[PDB]
RNA sequence: GACUUUUACUUUGAAAAAAUUAGAGUGUUCAAAGCAGGCGUAUUGCUCGAAUAUAUUAGCAUGGAAUAAUAGAAUAGGACGU
RNA sequence: GAUAGUGGCCUACCAUGGUUUCAACGGGUAACGGGGAAUAAGGGUUCGAUUCCGGAGAGGGAGCCUGAGAAACGGCUACCAC
């Protein structure tokens, strides 16, 4: 059955970017997905997007500009400590210059550089570049 | 082991003795006495390694067998006698006095003392109790047992002891906002003022201390020692004043004490 | 039934004067175990006698304060709790389930059933396998 | 025909003892 | 989809976006609740009751017009049966297949389907035995099933 | 998902899977069963001594026709009869029978196409004497 | 005193023997090493050093409340009352 | 009862428990445990008899005197093997 939802969401986003499209329809939605896409939208790998209610669990329509190369999830959400970030940014990013491994800390979900600046850690969801 | 040990190998020495690891093969195992094995300082190390008075081991024996060295007013004749913290070492023929105070790096250092300061000695009360025929007594950090204290003296109180008679002169009770030296652990050798007392019943208590430069650190209650008030220590403090410095500050001070 | 044994069951050194008749037929001793653990009512007002009670016995409580979950109560005045946890293998960077059982003495001032969550505390060695004693009960 | 073998610490040490004794 | 089989069949009712009552429906809440109680004392199951309420009486959904579902209302009246409806129909179907196997001893397909139905019974019975809507003494057995259906 | 579990509480299945699949290696299975301590003729050592019982004219036929010069030895530590190759001496003039020989390993893989053998061992010393310095004429061999 | 859903996870602190490791200093003639040494009037002596770092799980203390568990008034045998 | 002292440590009398696929129990080890060693971009693989700490033994078993401390082998007693 359908076990992860952020994984399916980034699957659909990445497939539509590979085909070169402009929008996606994600079903269902989650709070985690919304926060993740806000992290994307802050650096601007996507444009604006939109929630849709159907009283069950929402759908999302995303406008995607051209800027996403690849996004993905790390499906067992590993526990990470502070120096451990320097492992994963050595694994997943394409350079030291850009790319965002994103974490789920107790102070919210955000990219790794903010968790360097806020000096927190937590678990890991995925990577965007 | 089939009984109590009698040796101490040179690598198993406490690291705060600064013994070299290729002089010989052993270290002087300190005897039983007023201080713990791990945190003592035997007389052979203090004569040879720090004051440079004796070159050999048997020169220590030759000096101590002429009754020059007094530890807290009494003459000791032991090579490995455990002189420890707050203790007074007196050299009559040299006319010198020393108080064993930790340096900021956590080892005992040489520390000159006037004759008036050499008369007394502080001590953390480690247990108060009611002994036979109902007489109260205190037991201090060095093992001194004093009968008939002030009833206001509770555990952890620092007591001033005049070395001539060995009586309680006066004391300090363990209150917040007092001047405190730190006895064990990582933060050893620092001088600060306690912020408050954190209390964990059934376990270990903790103490927040704040130094002269407003750095804050945390030790257990065992490692605490009270000295005096804000700017009023009962003893004379060593140089550096128990102020923990970062390595860059120390490096800049070292090259700032170099101007030809 | 209190006097179930071949010997008389009494607390030690606790004496009731036959001359001065009290209202209660026994003057009875109890104590608190500390760490803010409240003594139960049936320890004070009950009629049982227990050497190994933490409230009416010669047994203090100090050391490890643990919790767990009851598995068996098939045996007299002691139970077996089962505390489980996660052990971390670092190569695969993940976890596995692992449990251990603990035999633990329970005072008859407690009624405890299989499935209950019990807080216990360390005492001195009570038997071959027991080093703990029931100090608080939370019902499932 | 014949079954297999599974030797012990005991079987090792006894055969080694017998060979050492014969050698000496 | 479809345990004990292979289909991927989607065929279900939608539910309209409007939470609240229909505009054209002009009856009372106590009227339809009394209608529910009337059909329940007639001896019907809540599925049947909902079907008859949307076919004949134009009552679209019970939780739309009233604040409670049909099972909450029959629980509020002391008309809930001893077991829920789905477990009952599963035991009924199992009793039918069991009687058919008692007649014909050779239908391996009926044996396989009976094993599937009993699996479904055991999984659903674990669910009802967990949430304490069924006593933990309860257990599906053969003669127990013959007692519960017949 | 790649046919293996990825759950975060599944370290046990992964390490049991590795301990079952490491028996398919070669060095692991020789190593943890004590193979060399039981059946290998050196008994798991780098050298061995023995007593020459025979000189052997082994034949390698195809595709290389050569007369291999070998020696059948009985080892002192085991009571184990092992044939071994002896190099560089066409005459075997440094070797007689009933001499003591220090042997080492030798990695020639003989072929199956012409029944040519690769024996496992080379001769390093005869009667205490370095066989190389015999053949290079740097020492003389005491002949008993 | 009476209160007093919790854990998993992270943050910080203490704890973690020296030796070994990484690394600061230091013309052992260089080095591998060692913890020495450096200055003067060397004529009655001054003088810095012997740092710092390494949860690697279990236990301890503390901050966080995302993530993932679990419970919390459904036959009310529920809650706050000066 | 015994012990320096809790404790099935042992003894009398009662119960019928305790451990286990979260691998008990049995078996193997060319297994003294650790600080550490070698080798790598990372993660890992393989060693640690061996200078420090702890354990155990003095041909194999057992028993004991003395003493604060020994079931001591550069102490005793008996058997077994030399």
């Amino acid at each position: 059955t359908r076990s992860s939802v952020l994984a399916d969401a980034l699957n659909a986003i990445n497939n539509a970017e590979k085909t070169g499209k402009r929008q996606v329809l994600i079903r269902p939605s989650s709070k985690v997905i919304i926060k993740f896409l806000q992290v994307m939208q802050k650096h601007g790998y996507i444009g604006e997007f939109e929630y849709i209610d159907d009283h069950r669990s929402g759908k999302i329509v995303v406008q995607l500009n051209g800027r996403l190369n690849k996004c993905g999830v790390i499906s067992p959400r590993f526990n990470v400590k502070i120096g451990d970030i320097e492992k994963w940014t050595a694994n997943l990013l394409p350079a030291r210059q850009f790319g965002y491994v994103i974490l789920t800390t107790s102070a919210g979900i955000m990219d790794h550089e903010e968790a360097r600046r806020k000096h927190v850690s937590g678990k890991i969801l995925g990577f965007v570049y | 082991a089939r009984g109590p040990k009698k040796h101490l190998k040179r690598l198993a020495a406490p690291h705060h003795w600064l013994l070299d690891k290729l002089s010989g093969c052993y270290a002087p195992r300190p005897s039983a006495g007023p201080h713990k094995l791990r945190e003592s300082l035997p007389l052979i190390v203090f004569l040879r390694n720090r004051l440079k008075y004796a070159l050999n081991g048997r020169e220590v024996k030759a000096i101590l067998m002429q009754r020059h060295v007094k530890v807290d007013g009494k003459v000791r004749t032991d090579t490995t006698y455990p002189a420890g913290f707050m203790d007074v070492i007196t050299l009559d023929a040299t006319n010198e006095n020393f108080r064993l105070v930790y340096d900021v790096k956590g080892r005992f250092a040489v520390h000159r003392i006037t004759d008036e300061e050499a008369s007394y000695k502080l001590g953390k009360v480690k247990k108060v109790q009611l002994g036979k025929k109902g007489v109260p007594y205190v037991v201090t950090h060095d093992g001194r047992t004093i009968r008939y204290p002030d009833p206001n003296i509770k555990v952890n109180d620092t007591v001033k002891i005049d070395l001539a008679s060995g009586k309680i002169t006066d004391f300090i009770k363990f209150d917040a906002g007092k001047l405190v030296y730190v006895t064990g652990g990582r933060n050893l050798g620092r001088i600060g003022t306690i912020v408050h007392k954190e209390r964990h019943d059934g376990g270990f208590d903790l103490v927040h201390i704040k130094d002269s430069l407003d750095n804050t650190f945390v030790t257990r209650l065992n490692n605490v020692f009270v000295i005096g008030e804000q700017g009023k220590p009962y003893i004379s403090l060593p140089k550096g004043k128990g102020i923990k410095l970062s390595i860059a500050e120390e490096r800049d001070r070292r090259r700032a004490q170099q101007g030809l | 039934t209190v006097q179930s044994e071949r010997a008389f069951q009494k607390q030690p050194h606790i004496f009731n004067n036959p001359k001065v008749k009290t209202s209660k037929r026994t003057k009875r001793w109890y104590k608190n175990a500390g760490l803010g653990f409240k003594t139960p009512k049936t320890a004070i007002e009950g009629s049982y006698i227990d050497k190994k009670c933490p409230f009416t016995g010669l047994v203090s409580i100090r050391g490890k304060i643990l919790t767990g979950t009851v598995v068996s109560t098939k045996m007299h005045r002691t139970i077996v709790i089962r505390r489980a946890y996660l052990h971390y293998i670092p190569k695969y960077n993940r976890y596995e389930k692992r449990h251990k059982n603990v035999p633990v003495h329970v005072s008859p001032a407690f009624r405890v059933q299989v499935g209950d969550i019990v807080t216990v505390g360390q005492c001195r060695p009570i038997s071959k396998t027991v080093r703990f004693n029931v100090v608080k009960v939370s019902a499932a | 025909g014949k079954p297999d073998k599974q030797v012990s610490k005991l079987q090792r040490k006894n055969k080694a003892k017998q060979l050492r004794a014969q050698r000496i | 989809g479809r345990m004990h089989s292979a289909g991927k069949g989607i065929s279900s009712s939608a539910i309209p976006y409007s939470r609240n009552a229909p505009a054209w429906f002009k009856l009372s809440s106590e009227s339809v609740i009394e209608q529910i109680v009337k059909y329940a004392r007639k001896g019907l199951t809540p599925s049947q009751i909902g079907v008859l309420l949307r076919d004949a009486h134009g009552v679209t959904q019970a939780r739309v017009i009233t604040g409670n579902k049909i099972m909450r209302i029959l629980k509020s009246n002391g008309l809930a049966p001893e077991i829920p409806e789905d477990l009952y129909y599963l035991i009924k179907k199992a009793v039918s297949v069991r009687k058919h196997l008692e007649r014909n001893r050779k239908d391996k397909d009926a044996k396989f389907r009976l094993i599937l139905i009993e699996s479904r019974i055991h999984r659903l019975a674990r669910y009802y035995r967990t949430v304490a809507v069924l006593p933990p003494n309860w257990k599906y057995e053969s003669a127990t099933a013959s007692a519960l259906v017949n | 998902g790649k046919g293996k579990p990825r759950g975060l509480n599944s370290a046990r299945k992964l390490r049991v899977h590795r301990r079952n699949n490491r028996w398919a290696e070669n060095n692991y299975k020789k190593r943890l069963l004590g193979t060399a301590f039981k059946s290998s003729p050196f008994g798991g050592s780098s050298h061995a001594k023995g007593i020459v019982l025979e000189k052997l004219g082994i034949e390698s036929k195809q595709p290389n026709s050569a007369i291999r010069k070998c020696v059948r030895v009985q080892l002192i530590k085991n009571g184990k009869k092992v044939t071994a190759f002896v190099p560089n001496d066409g005459c075997l003039n440094f070797v007689d029978e009933n001499d003591e020989v220090l042997l080492a390993g030798f990695g020639r893989k003989g072929k199956a196409k012409g029944d040519i053998p690769g024996v496992r061992f080379k001769v390093v010393k005869v009667s205490g004497v370095s066989l190389l310095a015999l053949w290079k004429e740097k020492k003389e061999k005491p002949r008993s």
